[PDB]
């Protein structure tokens, strides 16, 4: 029971921590999506990078 | 646990989506935990070269 | 006849319940704020569909 | 002398319940697929710890 | 009630071991964690920007 | 006297007690009849609990390590988004005369 107890609280504190960033932990999803697209869209459309 | 029903139900749908996504994509989850295994190194490789 | 021959079992779960509940009921505000952060948690990877 | 608290906790109890009774479904959708989520994991523990 | 709480009690029994591994295990964990919140915080909202 | 006394409490209580005992009826047909994902739940994530807590340290040394990329990395390209784009589209032009 007191393992339970300590693990709710510290739950609840490292919660807290994370979601006090709310804004960049809401895009990290999309940001990381988008990050990825535009890395494989600029490997895509630049097969000659490497003669150069 | 009564006062926050409503919060607790909105946390059990959003887990409920977020397993159903990651469950719906096991096999692209594998295959990004194989090639993430040694990109990582890769780019350790690369960026201790022009350190 | 039925609750004595379960009689022992009954006071174990009284008395193991008594410590549960000594142990978590002093944070009641505490579980509130961990139901809080933990929806607001769940909502930052499900404002989309995908 | 404690019967109040008899009463709050009776109510309590079935407001809880009620509460759970609602919020099961999603939560157990949720957990089958973390079931299976979490079978990949179990899979590939190594390649986790490499990443 | 009887009938469903009895279904529920023994198979949480069948896995009594794993059931009082895990929330020890899931307490050391959190605290872990929680002992290094802030730089966890401070690295996934560096991350994402 | 006793007796008395408990008995109409108890009596005043009734109908919060059989909407509890409906209640607790209705939560627990629900999880008896989701008592197989009960099961897989119960045999799957206490392992993978406990290695997530043997490895907790370098899941924090991990998430650490990337912040302390991403912020140098982050302060960097937006302290350069734009002049990097001014000199690209400036240049542009003696590259092509080049």
């Amino acid at each position: 029971s007191t393992q339970v107890n300590q693990l709710l609280v510290n739950a609840q504190t490292l919660l807290a921590a994370v979601n006090e960033r709310g804004r960049s932990v809401s895009l990290l999803l999309e940001r990381v999506s988008s990050v990825s697209r535009q890395v494989e869209g600029f490997v895509d459309e630049n097969p000659n990078l490497n003669h150069v | 646990q009564v006062n926050s029903g409503d919060a607790i139900q909105r946390w059990a749908a959003n887990l409920n989506t977020l397993a159903a996504q990651s469950a719906q994509n096991d096999e692209a989850l594998r295959s990004g935990l194989q090639q993430a295994a040694p990109t990582a190194d890769q780019l350790n490789a690369v960026f201790s070269d022009v350190r | 006849t039925a609750l004595n021959e379960g009689r022992g079992d009954f006071f174990a779960v009284v008395k193991s319940l008594a410590l549960f509940v000594n142990a978590l009921h002093r944070s009641d505000q505490q579980f509130v704020a961990l139901n809080n952060d933990l929806a607001q948690f769940t909502n930052s990877f499900t404002n989309t569909d995908q | 002398p404690r019967m109040p608290q008899i009463r709050r906790d009776i109510t309590g109890l079935a407001n809880l319940g009620e509460v759970y009774a609602d919020a099961s479904p999603d939560l157990f959708d949720g957990l089958d697929n973390a079931v299976t989520t979490a079978r990949t994991l179990n899979e590939q523990r190594g390649n986790l710890d490499q990443a | 009630v009887i009938k469903n709480l009895n279904t529920v009690l023994d198979t949480t029994v069948r896995h009594q071991k794993q059931f009082d591994e895990t929330l020890v295990n899931f307490e050391t964990l959190i605290t872990g964690l929680k002992n290094r919140a802030d730089p966890i915080a401070t690295s996934v909202a560096d991350i994402s920007d | 006297n006793q007796l008395d006394t408990f008995t109409d409490e108890l009596n005043q209580q009734r109908e919060e007690i059989t909407r509890a005992i409906d209640s607790t009826n209705r939560l627990l047909n629900i999880v008896s009849q989701r008592n197989d994902t009960l099961d897989r739940v119960l045999t799957e994530f206490p392992p993978l609990i406990q290695h997530f807590a043997e490895t907790r340290d370098l899941f924090a040394d991990a998430v650490t390590a990337l912040g302390r990329l991403s912020a140098a990395a982050d302060e960097t390209l937006s302290g350069s988004n734009a002049n990097l784009h001014t000199n690209l589209q400036n240049l542009q032009r003696p590259l092509k005369q080049l």
